[PDB]
């Protein structure tokens, strides 16, 4: 659950799987090395930055619009 | 209203020497049931009775609507539903009856008596909330009053088929508490048995939530880690400097510096103190009382004090102040205040420009509003 920026993650574009069905999907990749400024930083709560990521996903979690999970409603029983 | 004053008085000698004599046995009228006073508990008991007895999905979900919904939303459908009984209809018709107390582990108003206590919402007139923390501990009498039912239930329903079937409703919680007005209340002060202090006045701007917040390590004091608890606290500017029991009143005020600073504070509110919550309302003026001997520094600042304590998101503030749990509030309403209380008998609001816009997404907002619906919400609940 760690708030996390990584610095130059590269980006790279599928176009074909292993049975050669042109299929499409967005890799992403942090090479070895640091070279072209590649790394990690775990962030810290007290910056706006974190802030902006926490409050991007509890939007995304309240106006979300997709299909419910847990279709065994009677499950949680809160805290019980 | 059943037997109103002015009828003729009984004498003797007529009653006795009457040839076709009356008295308030020859002629009388059968009476129906006109009332009876249940015990809190009974009440509440027939709030959770009637709730389930009458809770019937096949009547929240009608046809030919429901024969198109998935099973996740015919539960989120269901799972929600209240009932207003309004039970001055039943006969006969019920009164209610206890004493008001205002109960410092939620801060919500309570009417108790030997029976247990019922939640209520009490109001001073029409769009004017309960103002005055007088009234605690005065035995309430009212009958024409609702009493509210809130269901929540947790079911797993397939389709509108299984509506007739008894095993899928898993978890049902009601949650009955009674709303009326004051005006439509009767007051009476409960009797004593038979057989030194200093206070200030105060305006506040704004009042925080009322939610379970922690605390900061004491300043000037024991450093005790703490944790989180029910609290609040207000925003508000002092009138005048402290003032003297005085008798019958209180004496003037002592020498006030004029410094804004030394004027505006925050009252923080934890602990058994939270019984306030319910009587504090923005714009208006209340004379808060410490008992006890009179004290320097006792409200002019909080300055250093043992174990104070300030929430987290009112941390390292100068201008706090933790209020005793054996303080006391009086509403103050004297025609010298009147100009600065013209604020009341209207509510700030927004305009629909300051909503409905994209100018900002960082910033807050006041308005009145009709409530059209309530419904649970599943992806901040279990979904995600």
């Amino acid at each position: 659950g760690s708030f996390l920026r990584i610095y130059s993650l590269h980006t790279k574009l599928q176009s074909m799987n292993s049975e050669n069905q042109t299929m499409l999907s967005l890799e992403f990749h942090l090479h070895g090395g640091t070279s072209y400024g590649r790394g990690i930083r775990v962030l810290p709560e007290s910056n706006s930055d974190v802030d902006q990521l926490k409050k991007d996903l509890e939007s995304a979690n309240l106006t979300a619009n997709q299909h419910s999970d847990v279709i065994c409603q009677s499950e949680p029983d809160d805290s019980f | 209203l059943l037997a109103p004053p002015g009828s003729p008085v009984r004498n003797a000698h007529n009653e006795i020497l009457e040839e076709p004599h009356h008295c308030p046995l020859q002629k009388y009228t059968r009476l129906q049931t006109p009332s009876s006073f249940p015990t809190l508990a009974t009440l509440k008991e027939e709030g959770q009775r009637k709730a389930w007895a009458s809770f019937d999905p096949k009547a929240l979900l009608p046809l030919p609507e429901a024969s198109y919904l998935p099973s996740c939303q015919l539960n989120r459908r269901l799972a929600w539903s209240w009932l207003c009984l309004l039970p001055s209809a039943f006969c006969p018709a019920q009164v209610l009856l206890g004493v008001l107390v205002a109960s410092s582990h939620k801060g919500c108003l309570q009417l108790r008596d030997q029976s247990g206590s019922l939640p209520c919402l009490l109001l001073a007139k029409h769009s004017q909330p309960l103002s005055d923390p007088r009234l605690i501990g005065c035995l309430v009498r009212a009958e024409r009053f609702q009493l509210i039912v809130e269901r929540d239930v947790r079911s797993s329903f397939p389709s509108w088929k299984e509506l007739s079937m008894p095993g899928f409703i898993q978890k049902q919680q009601a949650r009955v508490y009674v709303q009326f007005f004051l005006a439509d209340a009767l007051i009476l002060p409960v009797p004593r048995p038979c057989l030194l202090g200093q206070s200030r006045l105060f305006l506040l701007c704004h009042k925080e939530a009322l939610m379970k917040r922690n605390f900061c390590v004491p300043p000037g004091a024991s450093p005790e880690v703490p944790k989180p608890a029910l609290s609040f606290y207000v925003l508000g500017s002092w009138l005048g400097g402290t003032q003297r029991k005085e008798g019958t009143g209180w004496g003037l005020p002592e020498p006030q510096g004029n410094d804004d600073n030394d004027q505006k504070v925050h009252l923080i509110f934890f602990g058994s103190s939270v019984r306030w919550f319910e009587f504090l309302h923005p714009g208006q003026v209340y004379r808060l009382i410490a008992p006890g001997p009179a004290t320097p520094m006792l409200f002019e600042k909080d300055g250093s004090s043992c174990i104070s304590r300030r929430p987290l998101e009112l941390a390292g503030c100068a201008s706090c102040l933790t209020v005793q749990d054996n303080w006391t509030l009086e509403l103050e309403s004297s025609q010298d205040i009147q100009d600065v209380l013209d604020a009341n008998k209207s509510l700030p609001e927004s305009s629909l420009t300051d909503l409905l816009s994209d100018n900002f997404t960082d910033s807050l907002v006041s308005f009145s509003a009709e409530i059209l619906s309530r419904t649970l919400c599943e992806p901040l609940v279990a979904s995600l």
